[PDB]
């Protein structure tokens, strides 16, 4: 769990706080177009 | 089975020999349907209304 702190001079005053840091990939989404085949058909997807 | 063609069968009868219902079990599922088409892609370029 990477962690990075966050400082914050408010004119002459200081807030701090540390704050979990991750990353997110993305998504994929598989669509065929039927889902009970037969040997010897296509398979689109 | 015998027993039963021996009994219930006539030779002479004129009366058709009972026919029964399989009602069987094991009963598959449609497996084939017809194959899909309009695989293609296309880009929409014309001008926004």
């Amino acid at each position: 769990n990477k962690f990075v702190t966050v400082q914050a001079t408010f004119g002459t005053q200081v807030v701090e706080k540390v704050v979990l840091v991750s990353l997110q990939s993305g998504y994929l989404f598989i669509q065929t177009d039927k889902t009970i085949y037969t040997p010897g058909s296509t398979v689109l997807y | 089975r015998r027993q039963h063609a021996r009994a219930s069968h006539l030779g002479l009868a004129r009366s058709n020999l009972d026919e029964d219902i399989i009602a069987e079990e094991n009963i598959v599922s449609r497996s084939e349907f017809p194959e899909s088409w309009l695989w293609n892609v296309e880009d929409l370029k014309e001008p926004p209304k």
